[PDB]
This record gives structure tokens, sequence and C-alpha cells, in this order.
């Protein structure tokens, strides 16, 4: 009720929760008045806030003896294979 | 060893060239730790290996260790502190990229480490954040390749389930907004995630800086033949 859990930027974040991934397409803000690591840390904090919000909000949660588990959607970012698709 | 319909974690080979400097070795060690248990660290002082001259020996070591990815440290006058990332498809190199390690913020350097942090379990899946507009540019083949490679490198073993307790750390790969005439720069930073109560049902996120703080300048790129690439992109 007093500290914001929402981040807003001109361009919205995108997500690939299957890879636990978030994209912040907004320009990387690196002000000269501030140390690099601080700016990077701020951007990162915003992005991880967004990513965690998305994970907790949009994923199915299952609580059991196996623990508290998020169900992740299949990875949307397609990556190259190591070995060719097997002989059928 | 034989083709599988669903491949597991892409195995990673980490090795280095002649007289590779200490920061690069630290990077190789940390990367080795982050890709545990599906990585291989070769401590040989390898010489005569020059990937952009020939990927043959590279392919040999990678295939002999059944690795789909190779991280090769090297250094010379023209290209100092060079980290070469190469992917292997069908026993040959698919695509390749150079990342040249930039000097520290100014005068601390890169501390010697063998792992990311004592506050982070070895082999945990990272949260990943790609910040900057370059990652969203479909015409920048460099950033497309780098994003693909980095996700491929650090995704570990993907699964449709994850414990809420496993969400402990994040990797940010920030692409500096590019300028004409200059090679693109990227920043890699790791953070321990600390969640505080915020009043809302969603927790407030704060970060703790952890691990090495890496700044890279992109060097040479070797793209994959569209034939080979589209063959590699086919999902079963």
């Amino acid at each position: 009720e007093r500290l914001p859990i929402t981040v807003s930027k001109p361009t919205p974040y995108t997500f690939d929760l299957g890879h636990l991934l978030a994209n912040d397409p907004n320009p990387l803000e690196l002000p000269k008045s501030e140390p690099l690591n601080a700016s990077l840390k701020a951007t990162a904090r915003d992005g991880v806030q967004s990513l965690l919000n998305q994970l907790l909000t949009t994923c199915p949660i299952t609580s059991s003896q196996q623990g508290v588990l998020l169900t992740l959607p299949a990875p949307s970012t397609i990556l190259p294979r190591h070995k060719p698709l097997p002989t059928p | 060893k034989e083709p599988q319909l669903i491949e597991g974690a892409k195995r990673v080979l980490l090795l280095h060239g002649s007289k590779c400097p200490t920061p690069l070795h630290t990077v190789l060690k940390v990367f080795h730790s982050l890709t545990t248990p599906h990585s291989v660290l070769f401590h040989k002082k390898n010489e005569n290996i020059h990937p952009f001259e020939s990927t043959e020996s590279l392919e040999f070591l990678a295939n002999k260790n059944d690795c789909g990815m190779v991280i090769f440290g090297s250094s010379n006058k023209k290209r100092p502190n060079c980290l070469t990332i190469a992917r292997i498809f069908d026993s040959k190199v698919l695509d390749m990229a150079e990342l040249l390690l930039l000097p520290d913020a100014n005068g601390e350097g890169i501390p010697e480490m063998n792992r990311l942090s004592m506050h982070v379990a070895i082999g945990l899946r990272p949260l990943m954040l790609f910040s900057g507009s370059a990652w969203d540019d479909t015409t920048s083949t460099t950033h497309t390749m780098l994003k693909s490679m980095l996700v491929d490198l650090f995704k570990g073993e993907t699964s449709d389930k994850i414990d809420v307790e496993g969400l402990q750390y994040a990797l940010m790969v920030g692409a500096e907004e590019p300028t004409a005439g200059l090679a693109p720069i990227i920043h890699l930073r790791w953070y321990k995630i600390v969640t505080k109560r915020s009043g809302h049902k969603l927790p407030r996120v704060e970060l703790e800086e952890i691990g090495p703080k890496l700044d890279f300048k992109v060097g040479r790129i070797q793209e994959a033949p569209r034939d080979v690439m589209k063959e590699a992109m086919k999902q079963g």
C-alpha cells in the first residue's frame, strides 16, 4: 500500500516465461551523472520486478508435498538443436 | 550420444588459448560453475587454436566431449581478453561470436572467483533480463545471435515446473544504445533477488549485486548458412 510493485515505461515488457525471461525493449538508461553499476542495477530491478510479477500472476501455482511450484508455459524463443532430429 | 527428440541442457565446453589473462580465467571458471553439471572445463594451455581461421580443432574437442556450445578464451595484441562463443550443430560449428572483455569501472578489476556467489546454489536456473532496444531490432543480426546464444548458454535444463524458492538470482544482459561508427557494447550483471512485503499481494523486488561485472565489446561474427541454420531450427 506504500511501495510500488508496478513498473511503467513507454514500451511494455515482453516475456518468455518458459526460459524465465523478460525483455525490456526501452532504451538502456545510462546517465553520466550516475555510476554505471547503479543505473544497470536500477534497470535490472525494474525488469526483475516485472518478470516476477508476470510469473506470479500468470502462471498456475500448485502447492503440495512436492512444494510450491509454478507451471511454466512452453519456451517461446526457439533455439537451435545440438544434433539433428532423430531417425524415425 | 545418439539423437534425442527432446534434448536436455546443451552441454558446454570451456577452454582457453595461449597465455590467457586472469580475468578471462575467472570468467571461464564462473561460466563453468553456472552451467554445472553439464559443462566441461579444460585446463590445457591450448595453442594453435584460432576459430576464425579454422573451427576444426574446436569441433574436435567439442564433439569429443559431446558439447553443443564452446566458450574459448584467448588474448593477443589485436584482440585482447577475447571470449569466443561458438555453437555446434551436427558435429560442426553453427554460428560464432567474439566478445572482448572491457576494463573495469576503473581500478578495482575483476575479483578472482570460482563461482557466482555463496548465496546462490550451484546449477540453479537464472531469471533472465535483456534490456535495451537492440534486442528488439530484428535487423541487427549481431544482437539476435548473441541473445540466442546467451539464452542457449544459461537456460540450463528447461522444465514446465519451478519451485518459487528457486527464483533466487537474475542475469541482466543490457545492450548499450548503439551509435554510428562504434562496435556494440553489452553488459552482463548478476543479482541476488531479495523480496520485501509491499502491502500488495505481489512482493517488492530489490537486488544485491553478485558475481563478476562483465563489460563486452562485440568483435567478429560468423553467421550460419541459412541451409544449416534452418535445418538446426527444426523442432520435433
